């Protein structure tokens, strides 16, 4: 077929990932210079992006090498958190690293194993540099926080990031080892509140109930239904089609009014004032249900039922017909409230607990989106914070310690692979460089010294690239789970190492 | 068109093999490098397997088509032996062209290789001509599946795969028949599993499971209903599907399909088979009637697979419902829907022990590659293991034999006044590129590497030790355990040299261009 | 790489290049334009302000510009050009810094440091005036109005904006009276003098026909029920193969609807806002004809805009089917009023409507739409300047001379900052002086004299004094009869501080694919 | 960094004016003038002030930009 050969494919494997490994690292490090995602390829627009995947994924990947990193760093991000930025750059860095070696033709056998060992060296050095701050629970709270602090940091959130400083730690603690959206149910909605988010009682849904139904119900026994109506419920008689002439075209839309009414009857056999379902209706059916006495509460949150069922002892299930196959639940109050300019019906009477609901109010969906993702990475990394309470100082301190410990190992341990093993260490020190300029601060005088400086043992001290200074990564709280940091060390090596073992690309 | 002969097509011959062979020799063996290869479909395929590279390529020349097909023989025959038979076949062209450039007529040089290909396979014969049985070979088989499973860089803990390949091949390909049989091996597996999770299920495992959990999840021994009968839409060769447009047309559609399946599920249960495996399996409507009559039974089965439960289970065949009798039924040792720890891989075993006419390897892996990884790993293991199960004949590989073979012929070359000594030389001279290219994939000096072994082969006078095929620093084919069927070691030769010969007798080329695939 | 370097400069290229000829700003300056577009046209264009909104400029840094322009409008109601006139001001300083080689993110927060102190120096030059005060409200709006297209009607327009606010305003000090609160409603006919300031909710919709209810006790609400009939909402079994089958349903169709519109008027409805949804019909044409027989104000498929105000102002809720009667969730309305003035226009006025203490509806009338729109645009800057007073208390200058007043200062503030940013902010801190000349610039020959001396004049007027850009001569611009609420100008910095800084972020380019 | 250097004493100049400090011409960690012992006869700098100001003036000399055809020819 069409076979890319040793010369082009690897330099293509070089450039493409390196070409995509450039933009997110500008955004990256303390006071990272934001990338502006330019959408001229779909609409014609500007987008301000610190976000790796938003940078990466919103650009479709063509080059086979641009595939893997954007693919590998992506799952690294959904798994271990903020992996699209790291693993892309880090692998692209190692790809920048391989080239001189490849210019020297360091054997593809040699580089993989050389970077294989040095990967452990940094992973062990990271581990060596990793120490539990989670020795005490309140320290572990702070350890969760300090690690979330590195996870939640450098985003466009403002009151969200702080709301999720406690909320992740609160959820990760009471889950005892995990993090979840089942312990805290995210509701991202519009409102006057910009970054303001709080922990909801019961759950709320976005809709207004007009017509003849009262907007509030007391003594509400929740009848949970995965089943509902499309305004048309398929059954034996519901298949009637009379359309032939243009008169039957006029008659057919009116039969829908005949169809809507009999659906009310199946719920009345249950005999409950409050029936919640996962499906929706118009106003004209809203006119039918409140007249029959069984109130139709439509499109119940899937997490909302789960929100109650976890606290209320109710059961989650599927295929509702009669109340028996899906356990009942109880809200103290079914009410509709005024939230900003938004009019929302709200369930409550159960407050917090195992399952919580988190209402996210925002001016846009932009301020809403990062909050669930910043928490998403927090929860997992704070779940990781349980596995290893080790928090090794971020902002390059972890980075500049590793390449050090790699170095001495990268020296005598190889009789050759210092080619690879040291080139590995170099990439670790590249991330502090691409921030130093973004801090405006010198990389060189910093890095080689400040590494050796704290590699000669000032571990709290490190790189504060807010101010650009050598700074304490402890008091700044710039530190993060040895897990999240070890894992982004794991993928990027391969994404660089994998396409190195690719000397040829055939196109069938 | 144009008749293109002399060096014209001789290039078109020597041209294609080089682009082909090199990605294979850079992917050669475990040190061979793993090549991402993306289609015009935009789909990444990482290929360290020359055959998979061959499967990935079709390079334009008639030989490059045939070289893809060349390894497939030994890939079917021997499994391993895919990459080496090609990469060296082009090296002969290098050899031969220079030899024709030496002025030696093409058919001259063409013949001497095969002429010298005797000692090639013949010197191999002397290493291990041994033969062992299943329980004996299983140690050499896992020892060879140290290398063969590890040839895909997955052997770790996979002596499970080796040991299930031990008893898989002898079952299907008997040591006494000495005929290649993989047919009764039933290749089976699912994405989402593990490398460390792999099974040899001696019976047949069907994807479909019990129509209800309320109906028992165990069918007893035997008493399986092998049938072609509709419990869902029949799906013959050609019929068009018309639906019901009316209310009065809808009601009766439910009654009839209830009325026949009951009797059918009755008659099947009345026939006395507690698993109905129907070539036309169950709709969701046939399931509840199956629950009404309370019989365990299976939903849609592939057309020939109901035969696969007829052959593998030893159950005498009933083709269709109309013929139902208690005498001819499907057999099962035990019917269980089995989850392996990854529910992503979930099968209903129709279990065969006493009469198993299809042995089923069940392979698992987290991804499409990882199964295929383990698949082509074990399958190439499977074939070498098959080769070794019939006759367990190995050699110390990776060029340690290539050098030792290069001794005799290149020596034996000058013993002969005949022109073919040059061929015989270049024959024995073309052999050693494998450890060379290996050492290159191994990231070492390839040139001394070969001679390191000949320095040994001087001392040794035998491949045992070798250079590093694993890049692990112990220079061995022995304690490094580079150990492979001596059959397939001889299969590369005869395939490589005699194909090139047939390539060589043809410089006569009528094509619109030079190299046309 | 070079791309990040060049594309910023290329972004700095386009956006800056546009913002320059984007300054003729105001004045009777520079010669009128037809525009032959990018894909081609002949577009006769005038008044860069609307031209800014008209401006289609398409280029990564060009798109932020049209945004930047439109924001200062919704931010203030004024300064639409003014946010861009200081945009290219920022776009220059970046270069010399990046030409000095200074890091763009170090250049980035300099914009904050410029925006941070810049508004305070503006707050220093801000002359605070009362936001609830009739006079400050009058006088500030008067400066806009006297500069608007009607300086005459302005006398009638300002107290409307003053009273539109003071009703809608929160008592005493408030940031209040949005342009969402104010509902500006055109009415064909009348006069600009007959432009009416209604405290309450006047929905601009055209009432069905006339001779309908002008009386009291309305019930207005958006009703999503439909009027059933044969071949309307109601089932029929009869396909028409014949003429009689066609007619029979109609005879029962119009009669049954005729008795449904009663239930509507029986509800007490002198208005309905008909759902934009229909089935075959919803409210039919005869239905509306039948509803209007009962004096129910109807507009079929009512504009979505008046739907919201009645739900925003009155708090309207969905209503039950007319065969179910109603929920009486029609919003509270004591008047269904259709005004006809100059014999022209049909205007629903809901007065006595539930109102928050906000939502003034200024009824804009005139002998022509062009007559209507003159004051309508004029009273808007009467609203907005006052609204700018309400949102922020001050009277600064207009025209951009006080920018030079910030410029002399913010220079030294950098010089005191004594940072690398002191070079970054200062490079702009003076570069903001450019506008008063660039206002003047685009007209004539023999150019040079005024340009350089303007910034010099104010510089010689120092911090307290300077040249009035509009009226000329050196006098403190903040109080001239060239004035603005400080809200106008500070937002221009804010908006430009960022979108420009957003360019500093761009490294290389992508296109979402 | 030439910028941050100028920035540095720029802070120091805001701090103290005509300092015995200054930059480091010897590139000492201390940025001084006294203890750099860098200094010039106030004759010299002023004299040095004169010259460029003199010359940047001399480029302005009178008018004539015309040549016979020979200015640098």
């Amino acid at each position: 077929a069409d076979e890319e050969r040793a010369e082009t494919a690897r330099l293509t494997s070089f450039i493409g990932a390196i070409a995509i490994g450039d933009l997110v690292k500008s955004t990256l490090g303390p006071k990272g210079m934001d990338k502006i995602l330019l959408s001229s390829g779909r609409d014609a627009s500007l987008m301000v992006t610190n976000d790796g995947a938003t940078i990466l994924k919103n650009i479709g990947v063509d080059n086979p090498a641009a595939k893997v990193l954007v693919d590998m760093s992506r799952v690294q991000d959904d798994e271990v958190g903020d992996g699209t930025t790291s693993v892309t750059v880090l692998a692209a860095e190692l790809l920048r690293e391989a080239e001189s070696l490849i210019a020297k033709k360091i054997h593809p056998q040699t580089i993989i194993a050389g970077w294989r060992e040095a990967t452990k060296a940094a992973r062990e050095a990271l581990l060596s540099s990793a120490v539990d701050h989670g020795s005490d629970e309140v320290k572990f709270r702070q350890d969760l926080m300090n690690i979330a602090g590195t996870t939640l940091s450098s985003k466009l959130l403002t009151h969200h990031k702080d709301h999720f400083t406690k909320l992740a730690v609160e959820a990760v603690l009471r889950l005892k080892g995990s993090g979840n959206l089942e312990a805290i149910h995210i509701i991202k909605k519009l409102g006057g509140s910009l970054a303001d988010s709080y922990l909801d009682e019961g759950f709320l849904l976005d809709k207004k109930i007009g017509v003849n139904q009262p907007k509030r119900i007391e003594n509400a026994k929740i009848l949970i239904a995965n089943t509902g109506m499309d305004t048309d419920k398929i059954k034996i008689f519901g298949s009637r089609v009379r359309v032939d002439s243009t008169a039957k075209v006029a008659e057919i839309e009116h039969a829908e009014k005949e169809k809507m009414k009999e659906k009310v009857e199946r719920i009345l056999k249950h005999g409950i004032n409050c029936f919640i379902n996962r499906q929706l209706i118009y106003n004209y059916p809203e006119q039918l249900f409140g007249a029959a006495g069984v109130m139709a509460i439509e499109h119940a949150d899937f997490a909302g039922v789960e929100r109650l069922a976890l606290v209320t002892g109710g059961e989650i299930a599927s295929t509702f017909d009669h109340p028996e196959l899906v356990k009942l639940g109880s809200c103290k109050l079914i009410e509709e409230v005024m939230i900003g300019e938004d009019k929302l019906i709200h369930f409550s009477g159960v407050a917090l607990g195992e399952a919580c609901t988190i209402v996210l109010r925002g001016a846009t969906q932009q301020i809403l989106d990062e909050a669930e993702r910043s928490l998403h990475d927090a929860l997992c990394v704070l779940a990781q914070t349980v596995k290893d309470s080790r928090t090794v100082y971020g902002g390059g301190c972890s980075e500049m310690l590793m390449a050090h410990a790699v170095t001495q190992l990268a020296n005598r341990t190889p009789g050759k692979e210092a080619v690879a093993m040291e080139s590995y260490a170099k990439a670790l020190r590249m991330l502090p460089t691409i921030i130093a300029d973004n801090a405006g601060y010198d990389s060189a005088d910093l890095v080689a010294q400040l590494r050796a400086a704290h590699s000669e043992g000032n571990t709290t001290a490190g790189l504060d690239m807010r101010e650009g200074t050598i700074g304490d990564m402890a008091i700044l709280g710039i530190t993060e789970s040895f897990q999240v940091k070890r894992q982004v060390l794991l993928s990027a090596a391969e994404a660089a190492e994998v396409i190195l073992r690719v000397d040829n690309i055939i196109k069938a | 068109k144009s008749r293109l002969m002399g060096l014209e097509a001789l290039k078109s011959h020597i041209m294609a093999a080089k682009a082909v062979a090199n990605t294979m020799r850079t992917s050669l063996g475990p040190n061979g490098l793993d090549k991402m290869m993306v289609d015009k479909d935009g789909d990444v395929t990482v290929t360290n397997d020359g055959a998979t590279i061959l499967s990935m390529m079709d390079v334009d020349h008639q030989i490059a088509k045939l070289m893809v097909e060349l390894s497939k023989s030994q890939d079917d025959e021997i499994g391993d032996g895919t990459t080496g038979v090609v990469v060296l076949a082009g090296a002969l062209l290098e050899e031969a062209e220079q030899l024709l450039d030496r002025g030696i007529h093409p058919i001259r040089i063409a013949d001497g290789y095969e002429q010298a290909a005797r000692v090639a396979i013949e010197h191999l014969d002397k290493i291990s001509d041994s033969v062992l049985v299943d329980i004996k070979d299983t140690e050499p088989l896992i020892q060879t599946a140290k290398t063969t499973l590890g040839s895909k860089v997955v052997n770790s803990c996979h002596r499970q795969m080796a040991e299930i390949a031990v008893n898989a091949v002898l079952t299907v390909a008997d040591m006494e028949r000495r005929d290649v049989d993989f047919e009764l091996i039933k290749v089976e597996g699912k994405v989402g599993g593990r490398l460390e999770d792999t099974k040899l299920i001696k019976g047949v495992i069907v994807d479909k499971d019990f129509s209800h959990p309320q109906m028992p999840k165990k069918v007893e021994d035997a008493k399986i209903a092998i049938l072609t009968c509709p419990f869902e839409p029949p799906k013959p060769k050609t019929k068009h599907k018309l639906d019901v447009t009316s209310v009065e047309d809808y009601k009766a559609l439910q009654k009839y399909e209830k009325e026949k399946f009951e009797e059918m599920i009755q008659q099947i249960k009345e026939t006395g088979a507690n698993l109905a495996i129907c070539q036309w399996g169950f709709d969701d409507e046939a399931n509840h009637l199956l629950l009404q009559n309370n019989l365990p039974a299976v939903r849609w089965v592939g057309g020939p697979e109901i035969e696969l439960i007829a052959i593998a289970t030893g159950g005498r065949i009933v083709p269709r419902f109309s013929e139902l009798t208690a005498e001819k039924l499907g057999f099962a040792g035990l019917v269980q829907e089995i989850s392996f720890g990854t529910t992503k891989d979930k099968m209903l075993v129709i279990e065969q022990c006493k009469n198993s006419r299809a042995v089923t390897i069940f392979i698992r892996g987290g991804n499409k590659m990882i199964i295929e990884e383990a698949k082509r790993s074990l399958h190439d293991a499977l074939c070498v293991i098959r080769n070794l199960i019939r006759d367990n004949r190995v050699v110390y590989g990776g060029g340690a034999a290539e050098i030792s073979c290069a001794l005799a012929v290149s020596q034996e070359a000058d013993k002969c006044p005949t022109l073919e000594q040059y061929a015989m030389r270049a024959f024995a001279d073309a052999l050693e590129v494998i450890p060379m290219a290996l050492s290159e994939n191994s990231g070492m000096n390839p040139i001394q590497t070969m001679t390191e072994v000949r320095a040994r082969q001087v001392k040794e006078m035998n491949p045992a030790l070798g250079i590093d095929c694993l890049h692990k620093g112990t220079n061995d084919m022995k304690q490094q355990h580079v150990i492979e069927t001596l059959i397939g070691k001889k299969q590369q030769i005869s395939l490589a040299t005699q194909m090139v010969r047939m390539i060589l007798k043809i410089d006569d080329i009528r094509k619109p261009g030079e190299s046309e695939e | 790489r070079d791309k990040p370097a060049q594309i910023r400069f290329s972004n700095i290229s386009a956006a800056k290049a546009v913002a320059d000829a984007i300054r003729t700003s105001l004045g009777p300056k520079g010669m009128d334009k037809m525009i032959q577009d990018g894909k081609g046209d002949v577009t006769i264009t005038n008044d860069g302000a609307t031209i800014l909104k008209q401006m289609q400029v398409l280029h990564p840094a060009a798109r932020m510009l049209v945004e930047l322009s439109k924001a200062q409008d919704i931010e203030a109601g004024d300064g639409t050009t003014s946010v861009v006139i200081i945009a290219g001001s920022l776009l220059d300083s970046c270069t010399k810094l990046l030409q000095k080689g200074i890091h763009p993110t170090i250049i980035s927060e300099s914009f904050q440091k410029a925006l941070e102190k810049g508004i305070e120096i503006l707050t220093d030059m801000s002359r605070p005036v009362e936001l609830s005060d009739r006079e400050t409200l009058l006088n500030s709006a008067t400066t806009s109005l006297n500069s608007k297209v009607v300086s005459q009607y302005s006398s009638l327009l300002s107290p409307m904006s003053v009273n539109a606010v003071m009703k809608v305003i929160d008592p005493a000090t408030a940031t209040s009276v949005d342009l969402r609160d104010i509902k500006i409603v055109k009415k064909l006919g009348g006069t600009i003098d007959d432009c009416e300031l209604v405290e309450g909710l006047v929905l601009t919709q055209k009432v069905s026909n006339s001779g309908i209810t002008r009386v009291e006790k309305a019930k207005i609400g958006l009703i999503q029920f439909c009027l059933s009939a044969p071949k309307t909402d109601m089932d029929n079994q009869i396909v028409v193969s014949d003429y009689a089958q066609m007619d029979r349903v109609l005879r029962e169709e119009r009669a049954y609807i005729l008795n449904l519109v009663k239930q509507i008027k029986k509800t007490g409805c002198n208005v309905l806002l008909i759902q934009k949804s229909i089935l075959r019909d919803a409210l039919s044409d005869l239905a509306l004809h039948f509803l209007n027989k009962m004096k129910i104000m109807v507009i079929k498929d009512i504009e979505r805009e008046d739907i919201e105000f009645i739900c925003k102002t009155i708090g309207t809720k969905p209503v039950a089917h007319i065969d179910q009667f109603t929920a009486d969730m029609l919003g509270s309305a004591e008047l269904a009023e259709e005004v006809n003035l100059n014999g022209s226009g049909k205007l629903l006025k809901i007065t006595g409507c539930a109102s928050p203490g906000k939502t003034v509806t200024i009824v804009v009338r005139g002998s022509n739409k062009l007559v209507i729109e003159e004051a309508e645009r004029s009273i808007h800057d009467a609203l907005c300047v006052i609204r700018c007073l309400v949102k922020k208390r001050a009277l600064i200058a207009g025209g951009g001379a006080p920018e030079i007043e910030l410029a002399l200062r913010l220079t030294e503030y950098s010089r005191t900052l004594s940072g690398m940013e002191s070079y970054c902010v200062r490079a702009f801190a003076d570069a903001m002086e450019v506008i008063p000349s660039t206002l003047a610039e685009n007209a004539g020959l023999n150019p040079i004299s005024t340009v350089t001396e303007l910034r010099n004049r104010h510089a010689q007027g120092e911090k307290t004094a300077g040249i009035n850009v509009r009226k000329g001569g050196i006098s403190n611009i903040l109080e001239e009869l060239v004035v603005q609420p400080l809200l106008v100008s500070v937002s221009a910095l804010t908006l430009a501080t960022e979108t420009v800084r957003s360019i500093l972020k761009i490294d290389d380019v992508v296109n979402t694919r």
